[PDB]
């Protein structure tokens, strides 16, 4: 039976410094044991100074990025050009992975 | 008939038109930006002396940061309070912020020409325009205090001082005069106090008119009929005054 | 495209006339008269075939139709309305009582269902009523023989016998005069004949004149044979050949 | 005559017109002036601010669609509104879809198609506004003028609103000069405020009055408003 | 499917299908409403167009919307049962969902929000009704009297009238109240509401039913003998003279 | 389950029902009331699946409460009931049906009378002299069809409840922490505060 | 009030003023036909008239194939004879999907006739202004034509003529028939019948015709077919030896 | 009485529906556009009106593709046009996903037809206001074809609509008689090119651009193209020299 | 569009009244005149048919009293056909009342409903009123015997007697002359076949044009009893009243 899931592996690391902050990955891709790409990024610089990083099943991650992105440009529509503070693009990303919370 | 989303031969929509005339002959309502906060004040016109005065609600809040005064078919204003109060509610729960006083005004706007008997662009369900104006006045941290005025028209203008109602033309060409950019938080309340006392049919008193304002520091507040008194006396003698 | 029509066309006037049910009865006044008559073991509907061409096929025409086995109907007015109504009037037959209770609806029902679409097309929106007059004919068990008029308003009355159409005046007054509550089929038959003469124009024989009755079990018009309880239709139109038989003896 | 085939958009004249459409047509009019030039390496969008009172704001008449592509109204500004936010979903459809930006050529398609729609319909109304729209896609500058009739043109330069008839022969004359103004930004936004100066009467272009938008071969679609357009008065 | 807009704007900003609704109401009986200082009465008279009616089933004019607040209208009458039976409806929604009855502004809130929108909606004309909704919050004994019209405007009263005749009522009400010392009593209170439709009634001890309304669900209807009571020593008061 | 007890007697219907309200391995409170009065003279007791318990028994409340002011009178328990037993009716072949068993004892004013309607979630009504819903029956029924007469005074009734109550807290696997006990009769309903030992 | 005449409600006079003017418009075309039937056959005939030069005289036709089995003429203009064909078309495919068997002329007609009563029924619906002759040898009633017009009338014929002459027609036919005795143009080939109905079409309007000036469908067993021009020369040929 | 004219599907008491007979005067009063059917294929070409200098040469497109072998090119209201186009390519669409094979031009001829026709059928709704000529090559030659505001249309050997229909079918109408045999492609398109020239007079006041278009089984394998450069050119020079 | 055609059937008149129910109203006055007596011992409907023939046959007829229940039936004043719509919706109602309380529907329930039916064509829908008037004569455990009466506005009224239909002025004075709080049955069958008598628009008042119905409790059973009178009962009545 089909099941929409898969594992694409990978790993991300975030630390966050007193003026500074980052956001690391390995470029590495995944399905069971074989090796897609040695070099698919998957931190991503989304505007207003943020960068993100949905890893897992990689066609889930694209689809989140490529929304978040989508919101940011929306964001600038709709509220004057405002920038997108960190702490509001949060509370934005908890709405748009519980949007499909089933 | 004629339909009700129908263009006059001069390019207008002859119910948004007639729809501003209902507002003319809606109680004045006026408002002030000052780099202190914005004022807003209404002519509360009782019909009569056994209507008690303070169950008269012509000015609302929409949220902490945003307050709003109304003027016309007030009746009408009731569903935009509500689109606007969960308009700024909604957006702070998806963005944990305060929503900016310009789009909260777009949003309300958004309703204005929804409007007609089946208007081929999405399900526009609303017999006709809304026969009341509002004055949206707030701060938020990019463009501080404001004050816009939204119209039936779905177009919404930013003033530094606007009237809008029966006392309007006059009101405004007093505004035109009395504002300028450095005025006091003070200054503009005794002003709109001034202003609404010369285009008011009863003679101007706590009981009949109502203040209120919005400061980054406490938000809107609606002025209680003790504290407006007083305003009203300090009014009065500086008039005297000369 | 969508129909935008979801209001009356049939309002109240400040006299209190509903001008399109008025105006629908004028349009059954032209038609052609049709009638029908009960006798104590049977009942008669006859109307006069005014064919519109002497190249037209007659036949291919029937103003008078078999609702149920049991029912027949016949009309004055507009013909097309008269046609959609006969299709509408079988199929609620069953779907709002042959299956439900196994058996076809007494007459009164059935008129009662007619009147109530032609009710309806009388205040919808977006319709004007049917304008046509019915004069439905049929028997049932615990009611026996019954006549019916509906008329474009809805209403309808049960009838010892009557006329509608064009000397509809003039023929209701010959039926009082010939009457009575002891007539046989036959003797209703005959005064039915008699009656049409009076309103036709022209030829009058069994190629002009439809008539058809409700009487006794036709098992042989039944198709098959088998169940005792099954006796066949009440329902039968007579032939060309019966007609002018009967015009004989006129 | 007229008053008897006026009454809604789906009923045509005895000669063959749409009244309803022309009277939208005239709401445009009665609209503040903007203008619209390119070169082969820029797109310019020049557009006058009107305010109700000296006390009012000189509401905004530039709106950008995407980072390649916007557009200036004159008339009913909802409308633009409704128009510009279609035309930024078409344009954030075709990234989104095919990671393909908009053609100027079928954003002027797709709005004329749409208000198309609203001119053979019973119970709606056509659109009240024009729209001026520039970007800079994979086949360079481009100027598009969008009518509420449906009707959408490309051309080199042009001009709607009150006295727009002024700026409009202006640039019919300048034309062989500006359209060379390539490599120049500066240039072709003076050639601009030239064009559209020449529709003034009332005042003349002050600093929150004016509003100019570009777009071209490394320039995102950007507005300049107030002390930005400083330097141009 | 209907969706025709029926109330909409004419050149002088007039919505005239609301205008007309208040007509509707002009037409309709007269009901008043004063509030005590512990209670708020509710009067309205009875037609005599034609009488041989039946008093026990006849709907009377004061309804309950609740166990702690009533509503009187002047206006059509098919209209006014409507709202009534939305008013009704919302109330137990509310004690369901905010576990408390509600409040008589609440309450007059909702019937205006109901007329408003029958003001603005396609395929219906407003109602041709103008309501009083009288009563005590939960657990307040401050009375409360309101009323709503057409428009879908509402607003508090000391004391109102709607209907025929409540240009006379109003005029008498606004020389006979005192907002500095509002009817102390029940007694007087009620008092003071017949004699204001005494002045519009004339005559008619069976032509005016009277309601008291007190803090804690407390309602009940004068019978025709405690009213015509009132009425005897109102006569009295003026021959006294 | 929880104890849902009910019993009619001569001028009443008493209500008894566990106080107990236990989710897992916790018992997250022990005054617990699995009752609602729809009507001055009509109790109903319920006990069932956690949350379309009291949602049920509140919306019910609510309907018949509007009833009440719509007509200004007070439908008979009879009434009452057959409304009740339709709603479960309904709701047994919906999508997801209300798991609740109620007890109904409304005093008839009308008949003077006292009334118990047992229904269960399917719809199934029946009226009794007393009934029980859950496992409390299987000790209770045999208890009663017993030590019941009809003629029983309400303080009769109150002893043979004790009775039944002693026998459950005897021989029951789970602590439903006690019951609390009320009274419908000709003057509305009343609560026994006094039951933890009468 | 003055609106009874732009929706279908009844006139005072209990008329349908838009059905009226609907059968004006079937005369729009200026075209004749008319149909007869043969022992084993159905023959239409209509007048093709091609005005403009630039016109493609192949693609001008007011006569359809419905069906395998039936054939129908329309006599209105050509946008709502059109409608007309494709819905016939469309209502026959479906009936022999649904009941197993070939939809007989008569029951098509009285279908056609059925949806038009409705456009005189229901006020957002226009008639449509066409009278529709349908034809062909049913394998139930042998040779067959049904016509149908926008009051929802339809009714079958021993032959009919349809259009501005069509009173000239009617008669002409009319007489033969009162002279024959039968109902029925007694011949074997249905060329014979073509011929009979090309000749009774020239007596009744006294004109003469080229191989382009008229337009023929026959229906015969199992099939309904149109003729050509060549087909038709031969037809005029024909009858002209014998005049 | 009178007001027939005011509502779209009502029929005047002469049987006509006057609503679209004014829909043909917005038609009378577009530019002129014609069709030429040649011996394997057809012909396109319409007047572009230059209302100012300001006008982008060659980019305001009017001749309109319909799936990759259909030409379509009207007078009147262009946004109508435009609308009756994307109805065609569905319907084009359509067609093919069930079919496989590309619509016959009759076949979609007919799909025009019937959506235009069904404008004539309700007030809700307004005629569209252009006559469109529109063709190809299909599985049995080529087809020219001219569709009304009334949702008539019939095949045309030439077709003419708009300012200059007159002149244009009197010119097509010569064509029509010195040329029994068939034009070619090559001939058709200089053919095209005078004619729009030469109809161009009764608008002789302002300047213009013209725009070809064709479908031929031989010169351009069945596919729609649009005549571009030196075919362009020389067709313009042949019309620029028989105009004097 | 199609606004040009509506009626609007639901607005206010410049004087806030409802063009369409007065208008129904109208046509109701000219409808056999229907009259209801309620006694201390039962209530009485009586009616009289319009139109009528030596033909019609009385004895399967019935158009204007009508049962509803077994506890309520109505008599009816105006457009039978739109009597019957509403009489069916009653019919249900009543029912779905019994399925639920298991109890016979309250006189006023079942009133109330209906002109709640009647109400709503008066605010909305764009649809004519009902043409019709009911007088409801009912019995339930909480009021008794009722009469009520109901009209295309949707109010509705109770009453100790009352008519509806033509010359209802005439018959409600005569009524409200003769008419005893103590009455009986009896005195009511009387008094109502009086006032017919006198406002009748015909010559004599026959039984062939008439209907009858009284709703006793029968003393001898202890339950309610509705009963329809027979031609021969109807006749028979009006013999021993003085009518002969």
């Amino acid at each position: 039976q089909f099941n929409p899931y898969g594992d694409n592996g990978g790993t991300i690391l975030g630390i966050a410094g007193e003026d500074f902050a980052v956001l690391a990955g390995d470029t590495r891709n995944i399905t069971d044991y074989s090796i897609n790409s040695r070099y698919e990024p998957k931190v991503f610089d989304c505007g207003d100074n943020i960068v993100m990083s949905a890893n897992g099943f990689a066609a889930d991650g694209d689809a989140l990025v490529k929304r978040f992105k989508n919101s940011v440009k929306w964001y600038h529509f709709d509220h004057n050009d405002k920038k997108l503070s960190i702490n509001s693009a949060a509370r934005n990303i908890q709405h748009l992975l519980y949007g499909k919370r089933f | 008939d004629r339909g009700v989303s129908t263009f006059s031969p001069e390019g207008r929509l002859f119910q948004v038109e007639y729809s501003l005339e209902a507002i003319k002959l809606g109680s004045t309502a006026i408002g002030i930006a000052t780099k202190e906060g914005v004022v807003l004040g209404v002519e509360k016109r009782a019909t009569s002396p056994l209507l008690e005065s303070d169950s008269i609600e012509k000015i609302v809040e929409i949220d902490r940061h945003i307050g709003c005064a109304m003027s016309g078919l007030t009746a009408d204003a009731r569903s935009m309070i509500e689109h606007a109060r969960t308009a700024a509610v909604t957006h702070n729960l998806y963005y944990d912020e305060d929503i900016n006083v310009e789009s909260l005004t777009q949003s309300v706007c958004d309703l204005a020409l929804r409007f007609g008997e089946g208007a081929s662009g999405e399900e526009r369900l609303m017999s006709r325009p809304f026969g009341v104006a509002l004055l949206i006045a707030g701060h938020d941290a990019d463009d501080g205090y404001q004050l816009f005025h939204a119209e039936p028209s779905g177009t919404f203008y930013r003033y530094n001082a606007k009237a809008i109602g029966s006392g309007s033309e006059g009101a405004q060409a007093e505004l035109l005069n009395e504002w300028h950019s450095s005025l006091t938080l003070k200054e503009a309340e005794l002003l709109v106090l001034k202003i609404l006392k010369q285009v008011m049919e009863e003679k101007l008193d706590e009981n009949n008119a109502q203040l209120s304002c919005i400061t980054k520091q406490d938000g809107f507040k609606i002025y209680d009929n003790e504290k407006t008194a007083e305003l009203i006396k300090e009014l009065k003698e500086k008039e005297a005054a000369e | 495209m969508t129909d935008r029509y979801s209001f009356s066309l049939t309002t109240f006037s400040p006299s209190g006339k509903l001008g399109q049910i008025d105006y629908a009865l004028t349009a059954v006044k032209q038609g052609v008269t049709s009638l029908g008559i009960k006798a104590t073991n049977g009942v008669v509907i006859a109307t006069e075939k005014k064919s519109s061409s002497p190249l037209a096929m007659s036949e291919t025409l029937s103003k008078v139709s078999l609702l149920t086995p049991d029912i027949g109907a016949v009309y004055s007015g507009m013909g097309p309305d008269y046609r959609v109504l006969v299709d509408k009037s079988r199929k609620v037959a069953h779907t709002s009582y042959k299956r439900i209770y196994g058996e076809y609806p007494p007459t009164k029902l059935l008129v009662s269902e007619v009147a109530k679409i032609m009710q309806e097309a009388t205040q919808s929106g977006g319709v004007r009523p049917f304008g046509v007059s019915l004069l439905i004919a049929g028997h049932d068990e615990f009611n026996g023989f019954s006549l019916y008029q509906v008329d474009p308003s809805g209403s309808y009355f049960p009838w010892k016998a009557t006329a509608i159409g064009k000397g509809s005046v003039a023929a209701k007054t010959f039926l009082e005069k010939r009457w009575n509550d002891e007539l046989e089929l036959e003797d209703a038959i005959h005064i039915a004949l008699l009656t049409l003469k009076e309103s036709v124009e022209g030829e009058f024989n069994g190629d002009t004149i439809e008539l058809a009755i409700i009487g006794d079990e036709n098992p042989d018009l039944l198709g098959y044979t088998g169940i005792p309880t099954d006796k066949g239709p009440r329902f039968r139109k007579l032939t060309s050949q019966e007609i002018n038989d009967r015009l004989e003896a006129l | 005559f007229r008053n008897n085939y006026d009454g809604d958009t789906v009923t045509f004249s005895p000669t063959g017109r749409l009244f309803q459409v022309e009277y939208a047509l005239e709401a445009i009019k009665q609209g503040s002036v903007t203008v619209g030039l390119r070169s082969n390496t820029h797109a310019v969008l020049v557009a006058l601010k009107r305010n109700a009172d000296e006390l009012s704001s000189y509401q905004k008449k530039i709106i950008k669609c995407d980072e390649h592509m916007g557009l200036s109204l004159a008339g009913l500004a909802p409308d633009a509104r409704v128009l510009s936010n279609y035309l930024r979903q078409q344009c954030n459809y075709s990234s989104l879809v095919f990671n393909r930006k908009l053609a100027v050529e079928r954003a002027g398609h797709l709005l004329c198609d749409k208000a198309q729609k609203n001119t053979q319909s019973y119970g709606g109304r056509p659109y009240g506004v024009g729209l001026l729209i520039i970007g800079y896609d994979k086949s360079g500058a481009h100027l598009l003028e969008f009518q509420p009739s449906g009707n959408v043109t490309e051309l080199y330069g042009t001009a709607i609103g009150a006295r727009s008839q002024g700026a409009k022969t202006y640039l019919e004359r300048t034309l062989d000069t500006f359209i060379k103004i390539d490599g120049n930004p500066d240039e072709l936004i003076k050639a601009g405020v030239e064009a559209i100066s020449q529709s003034l009467r009332d005042e003349s272009l002050t600093v929150d009055n004016l509003s100019i938008a570009i777009v071209g071969k490394d320039t995102p679609f950007t507005i300049y408003d107030g002390e930005a357009v400083a330097k141009y008065i | 499917g209907y969706d025709r807009a029926l109330s909409i704007f004419s050149p002088d900003g007039h919505i005239f299908q609301v205008e007309y609704a208040l007509e509707a109401v002009k037409r309709g009986t007269c009901a008043v409403g004063v509030k005590g200082k512990n209670c708020v009465v509710l009067g309205c008279e009875r037609r005599s167009t034609l009488k041989l009616q039946d008093t026990r089933i006849t709907p009377s004019k004061v309804s309950k919307i609740d166990s702690h607040v009533v509503l009187s209208f002047s206006g059509l009458n098919a209209d006014s049962r409507i709202l009534i039976e939305k008013a009704r409806v919302e109330a137990q929604s509310h004690r369901l969902t905010l576990e408390d009855p509600v409040t008589v502004e609440y309450l007059t809130r909702y019937v205006a929000g109901v007329q408003q929108r029958y003001t603005q909606s396609g395929g219906v004309r407003p109602f041709g009704v103008s309501t009083l909704i009288a009563g005590f919050d939960p657990r307040d004994d401050e009375p409360k009297l309101y009323q709503t019209e057409p428009s879908g405007i509402y607003s508090s009263w000391s004391a109102q009238t709607i209907g025929r005749n409540s240009k006379t009522v109003r005029e008498f009400l606004e020389k006979n109240y005192d907002r500095k010392e509002p009817p102390a009593t029940v007694e007087e209170c009620v008092k003071l509401t017949v004699r204001s439709l005494l002045e519009v009634v004339q005559t008619g001890a069976k032509n005016i039913e009277i309601t008291v309304v007190k803090p804690d669900s407390d309602i009940v209807a004068l019978s025709s003998e405690e009213i015509n009571q009132y009425v005897t020593q109102i006569e009295q008061e003026k021959q006294e003279q | 389950m929880d104890i849902i007890l009910g019993i009619r007697v001569q001028d009443s219907v008493i209500l008894a029902s566990s106080k107990a309200v236990t989710r897992g391995i916790s018992v997250l409170k022990d005054s617990d009331d699995k009752t609602r009065q729809l009507s001055p003279h009509t109790l109903m007791s319920f006990a069932g699946e956690a949350g379309d318990t009291v949602q049920f028994a509140e919306y019910i409340q609510a309907n018949i409460q509007l009833y009440s002011i719509r007509e200004d009178y007070e439908l008979s328990p009879q009434a009452v009931s057959s409304f009740v037993r339709q709603e479960l009716a309904k709701s047994i072949r919906s999508r997801r049906p209300y798991q609740v068993n109620v007890l109904i004892g409304g005093y008839d004013k009308k008949k003077n009378k006292p009334e118990l309607y047992q229904i269960d979630y399917l719809g199934t009504k029946v009226e009794l002299p007393y009934g029980a819903h859950g496992y409390s029956g299987f000790y209770t029924f045999s208890l009663l069809d017993h030590h019941y007469r009809p003629d029983m005074t309400t303080e009769e009734g109150l002893d043979l409840l004790k009775l039944c109550v002693q026998e459950l807290e005897k021989r029951m696997p789970m602590d439903f922490k006690g019951v609390i006990v009320k009274i419908v009769d000709k003057d509305g309903i009343r609560q026994v505060d006094d039951f933890q030992a009468q | 009030a003055g609106y009874d005449r732009h929706i279908t409600i009844f006139s005072p006079e209990g008329r349908l003023y838009q059905v009226e003017y609907a059968f004006k418009a079937t005369n729009q075309t200026n075209i004749n036909s008319l149909a007869v039937r043969g022992k084993d056959c159905t023959v239409v005939i209509s007048q093709k008239k091609v005005p403009d030069k630039l016109l493609d005289p192949t693609t001008v036709s007011y006569i359809f194939c419905i069906s395998r089995t039936i054939g129908m003429v329309v006599n209105g203009p050509i946008p709502d004879a059109r409608n007309a064909a494709l819905r016939a078309k469309a209502e026959a495919a479906e009936f022999r999907y649904k009941y197993g068997y070939d939809m007989p002329c008569d029951v098509l007609a009285k279908r056609m006739a059925n949806l038009s009563q409705i456009y005189t029924q229901r006020a957002y619906m226009r008639p449509l202004g066409v009278i529709l002759t349908f034809v062909s040898v049913d394998e139930e009633l042998g040779p067959s034509i049904y016509k149908t017009d926008p009051a929802g009338y339809y009714v079958g014929y021993k032959a009919t003529a349809t259009g501005p002459k069509q009173q000239e027609i009617t008669t002409n036919l009319e007489n033969h028939f009162k002279k024959s005795k039968i109902d029925h143009i007694n011949e074997e080939s249905w060329e014979k019948v073509v011929e009979f109905a090309i000749t009774h079409m020239i007596d009744a309007l006294g004109t003469e015709f080229s191989k382009n000036d008229l337009e023929v469908g026959v229906a015969t067993k199992d099939k309904f077919f149109t003729l050509s021009a060549e087909n038709i020369e031969e037809r005029l040929v024909a009858i002209a030896e014998q005049d | 009485g009178t007001g027939y004219d005011l509502s779209n599907s009502v029929f005047s008491p002469d049987g006509r529906n006057f609503q679209v007979e004014y829909a043909v005067k917005a038609v009378e009063n577009g530019t002129t556009s014609i069709g030429i059917k040649c011996n394997d294929g057809v012909v396109f070409a319409v007047e572009k009106l230059i209302t100012s200098k300001l006008l982008v040469p060659q980019k305001n497109v009017k001749i309109q593709v319909v799936d990759r072998h259909i030409g379509c090119v009207y007078s009147g209201l262009i946004p109508d046009g435009r609308h009756l186009v994307n109805r065609g390519r569905e319907e084009a669409a359509s067609f093919k996903k069930l079919y496989k094979t590309p619509i016959p031009i009759p076949a979609f001829a007919d799909r025009l037809g019937q959506y235009v026709q069904a404008h004539t059928l309700y007030n809700s709704v307004r005629p569209f206001g252009v006559s469109t000529i529109f063709g190809g090559v299909d599985k049995n030659g080529a087809h020219l074809y001219m569709l009304e505001p009334s949702g008539s249309y019939w095949g045309y050997k030439g077709a003419a609509t708009g300012k200059g229909r007159q002149s244009a079918k009197a010119e097509l109408e010569k064509l029509v008689d010195h040329h029994p045999e068939g034009l070619s492609a090559r001939e058709a398109v200089k053919q095209a090119a005078k004619i729009i020239y030469l109809a161009h007079e009764d608008n002789k006041e302002k300047d213009f651009e013209l725009e070809i278009s064709w479908c031929s089984l031989s010169e351009t394998n069945g596919l729609h193209k649009f005549v571009k450069g030196d075919l362009l050119q020389e067709a313009i020079d042949f019309a620029q020299k028989e105009i004097n | 569009g199609s606004r040009r055609y509506d009626s609007r059937t639901t607005i206010f008149s410049p004087e806030g009244r409802l063009y369409q129910v007065e208008y129904a109203l109208e046509s109701i006055s000219h409808a056999g005149t229907a009259i209801g007596i309620m006694a201390s011992d039962g209530i009485v409907l009586a009616a009289e048919r319009k139109v009528t023939s030596t033909l019609l046959e009385q004895d399967t007829s019935t158009e204007k009293l009508y049962k509803l229940n077994d506890k309520i039936a109505v008599a009816v004043a105006g457009l039978t056909a739109d009597a019957e719509i509403l009489i069916n919706t009653a019919r249900i109602h009543a029912q779905n009342y019994l399925k639920t309380y298991n109890e016979d529907i309250p006189v006023e329930i079942l009133v109330r409903r209906l002109s709640d039916i009647k109400q709503g064509y008066t605010q909305h829908g764009g649809l004519r009123p009902f043409g019709v008037s009911f007088i409801y004569a009912g019995y339930d455990d909480r009021y008794g015997y009722q009469l009520y009466t109901s009209n295309p506005s949707g109010n509705y009224t109770g009453w100790k007697a009352i008519s509806v239909g033509a010359n209802t002025s005439a018959a409600q004075t005569l009524l409200q002359m003769d008419y005893k709080d103590d009455m009986k049955v009896d005195d009511a069958i009387e008094l109502a076949l009086k006032t017919l008598s006198k406002t009748t628009d015909s010559s004599a008042l026959t039984y062939d044009r008439l209907e009858f119905a009284t709703i006793r409790k029968g003393a001898n059973d202890g339950e309610v009893y509705q009963k329809i009178f027979k031609p021969q009962e109807i006749k028979d009545i009006l013999v021993k009243t003085g009518i002969t």
